[PDB]
């Protein structure tokens, strides 16, 4: 089958600050995959944006993108966007609509687990209540 | 009279800490000259646009006039073979760097 | 290191430092370096 | 100060006592479930319903 | 180190007899003390006998 | 209505003995802080 590699791929020529938002995508993967630690976190040290060895930053980008877990149709559909700032728009939206779900998961965790703690501490607090009630208030003994 | 180190995209603001890690191995010929030396140091330099490793070597106007000379802390090469701390502590505006 | 410490004896080094955190091109920052007097980095740093 | 602190200290040691009965509680509970655990491992025993 | 001592020592011996006189204070007044902390502990209430 | 700062604070010349109260006073505070903590510890350290 007919095929060609019609990968187009503009940059700015100036190439200092056009980095910065690949620097948000990954402070954005990185607090994804702390406070949603789906992979292992050394390979994010693996792979940095410091060492200048990010030769495809297409490739970085794609990789980075990869962490969040939208259906495979917007991932499709971010092949579609042509260009660069769109797809890291895009990049950006899935990790943060993701990242919406699990601060809810996260906090609803906590928080009923927390409730839990606050029925069983009063239970806890009742039982001291009887205990001190049915020894401290007697005069020789019950029975 | 030494060579031109290859700070290859790494940015070396004045009195701003970096790090270089560069991909070659024989900048690390040029750190093990000068170990017996008394005072150990290191000059640095900034490329200009259209990186390219053949024209660090072959001419010297492609890097900017304003350089940054400073002293070296320690080696470590965890990773790599050529871990080198750099720092922009005298800046100086070489009259000809060639 | 603050300010109100007065512990900053050579300010052009905390300027500097502090102009680190632009995020324009380091071709930009050697146009800076051009620059003699101070008010000119001062306000060119500002425009930055 | 001694007469609130006497009762501070006599609060403390209260809470530490109520918390150790609940450590007396299960600690013995975890033995007892080990040693029923061995108990149902021994075939078919304990005369059942 | 003596006379120091001798101080420490004289002012330690004062307090704890004070500290003495001061536990003079009956046990009706602790478990008072602990009855007022039963009191505003949670509702008063009890409504039941 | 009249008023006057009649804040009494006699003390005795010979102030070597009267600081070692002090100590206790301290001592006594750090253990009110430490077994049954109510503020923050930092401003006794101030």
């Amino acid at each position: 089958m007919v095929e060609v590699e019609n990968v187009v791929h503009e940059d700015f020529q100036v190439t200092e600050e056009v980095k910065a938002l690949t620097a948000e995508i990954v402070k954005t993967i990185r607090d994804i995959i702390a406070l949603n630690p789906l992979y292992r976190e050394s390979v994010l040290q693996m792979m940095q944006a410091g060492q200048r060895v990010v030769d495809n930053p297409i490739y970085l980008s794609d990789m980075g993108a990869a962490l969040t877990g939208a259906e495979s149709h917007e991932l499709q559909d971010v092949l579609e966007e042509t260009n660069i700032p769109k797809r890291l728009y895009k990049a950006l939206s899935l990790l943060k609509k993701e990242f919406e779900l699990s601060k809810l998961q996260q906090r609803l965790g906590r928080e009923v687990e927390e409730k839990i703690k606050q029925t069983h501490r009063k239970y806890l607090l009742q039982e001291q209540l009887k205990i001190i009630k049915k020894e401290l208030g007697l005069e020789k003994d019950d029975k | 009279h030494l060579p031109l180190i290859a700070i290859t995209r790494n940015p070396v603001f004045p009195r701003f800490i970096k790090i270089i890690e560069v991909k070659n191995k024989k900048l690390v010929e040029l750190l093990r000259r000068k170990v017996r030396l008394a005072q150990p140091y290191v000059g640095v330099f900034l490329k200009r646009d259209d990186s390219n490793e053949s024209d660090v070597v072959e001419s010297l106007d492609e890097i900017y006039h304003t350089g940054t000379f400073a002293q070296i802390h320690e080696m470590q090469d965890l990773g790599d073979k050529l871990r080198m701390i750099v720092m922009g502590h005298r800046r100086v505006h070489i009259s000809r760097q060639l």
